[PDB]
């Protein structure tokens, strides 16, 4: 009644086991993995 | 800035450092750093419900089993917390080579983003199981037995199920013949071990099986299998749309059951070197539209 599946929106990243994990980054190796001051927009726990 | 006794930001930085390293490199935290992760996350677990009621948007992940660099790939591809909200379905430790780094990063994100990052209990977050299947040996080799017991006491406080926007029921294993009211889950007191039978056991251990009409006996030696009719009746009775569970390796990283009334997620590709499966996570947007983000081995 509410849940639906949009499988056309699936996305797949291929990788070799020996590849650096950063190499699956959609925007490349300059993306910041962790900013200790970044806050979440809003909680999802009720 | 302010450090804090847990030295949390430093721990996360060191765990994430190896994004730029050859997969397999260890991150060796101090014992007291790891104990801090266990004790603070334990307190957070007990402060939130054992039956988590969550809102979308959310990315849901299946088994990891110590494949730390696949966990890092999942975050790199899905977005590092808090860029995305995460719910994991259990089985963080055992089988793989780096259960330690895996659970430590997960506990650290739990502490860092406690309203946006969630971990359920899987059947391997249990001392009688991870004594045998690898986590104990890893703790003993790289730390000591006492730290393993500290993890156990933490795991005994993990929540057990989650409901997303009153429509997606999530747990590690599956349904139980004793699960009749959600209140029965809410009444489970923590800390608890996983019993060898009963509601808590089945939530962590049971499997769907299209070849059984109702409830069958499970090849794992505990708990049950349940057929498509059991799923249909369960969803109908609780006004739910979907069961989201993990616990079984699936070739595509996700796998539907009973006309998409149930999905199995599994997020450890090339599972412990024995299978050639992809790993996936389910992205649930704010309309409860579900899609899959997949890590697919090539080599
Ligand atoms: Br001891
Ligand atoms: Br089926
Ligand atoms: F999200
Ligand atoms: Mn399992
Ligand atoms: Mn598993």
């Amino acid at each position: 009644k509410k849940v639906t599946f949009g499988l056309n929106r699936n996305m797949t990243a291929e990788f070799k086991k020996t590849d650096k994990s950063i190499l699956v980054s959609p925007t490349g190796p300059s993306r910041v993995a962790f900013d200790p001051e970044q806050k979440p927009l809003h909680g999802v726990l009720k | 800035g302010h450090m804090g006794s847990l030295n949390l930001d430093s721990i996360i930085g060191r765990l994430l450092e190896v994004r730029g390293s050859r997969p397999g490199k260890n991150v060796q935290l101090t014992e007291n750093e790891i104990r801090g992760l266990c004790l603070k996350s334990r307190e957070i677990f007990l402060s939130q419900p054992i039956l988590l009621e969550l809102e979308a948007p959310l990315k849901i992940c299946g088994d990891i089993h110590g494949q730390y660099y696949d966990l890092l790939r999942l975050f790199e591809y899905g977005g590092f917390p808090p860029e995305s909200n995460y719910l994991f379905l259990g089985d963080y430790v055992d089988r793989g080579k780096q259960s330690l780094e895996t659970i430590c990063l997960l506990l650290a994100y739990k502490i860092k983003y406690p309203e946006n990052f969630f971990l359920l209990r899987g059947n391997h977050e249990c001392a009688s199981i991870n004594r045998i299947y690898g986590f104990y040996d890893e703790c003993k080799r790289r730390y000591n037995i006492k730290l393993w017991k500290t993890f156990t006491d933490c795991f005994n406080c993990l929540p057990i199920a989650a409901i997303v926007d009153e429509k997606i029921f999530c747990c590690h294993g599956g349904l139980s013949p004793d699960l009749q009211s959600m209140e029965q889950i809410r009444r489970i007191m923590r800390p608890t071990d996983v019993p060898d039978q009963g509601l808590l056991c089945d939530l962590l251990w049971s499997d769907p099986d299209k070849d059984v009409q109702g409830w069958g006996e499970n090849d794992r030696g505990v708990s049950f299998t349940f057929g498509a009719e059991v799923v249909a009746k369960f969803l109908h009775k609780h006004d739910l749309d979907l069961i989201c569970r993990a616990h079984q390796v699936v070739e595509d990283g996700y796998e539907f059951f009973a006309k998409r009334q149930l999905v199995t997620l599994f997020s450890a590709p090339n599972y412990c070197g024995e299978f050639d499966n992809a790993g996936a996570m389910m992205s649930v947007d704010e309309t409860l539209m579900c899609s899959f983000q997949i890590l697919k081995p090539a080599d």
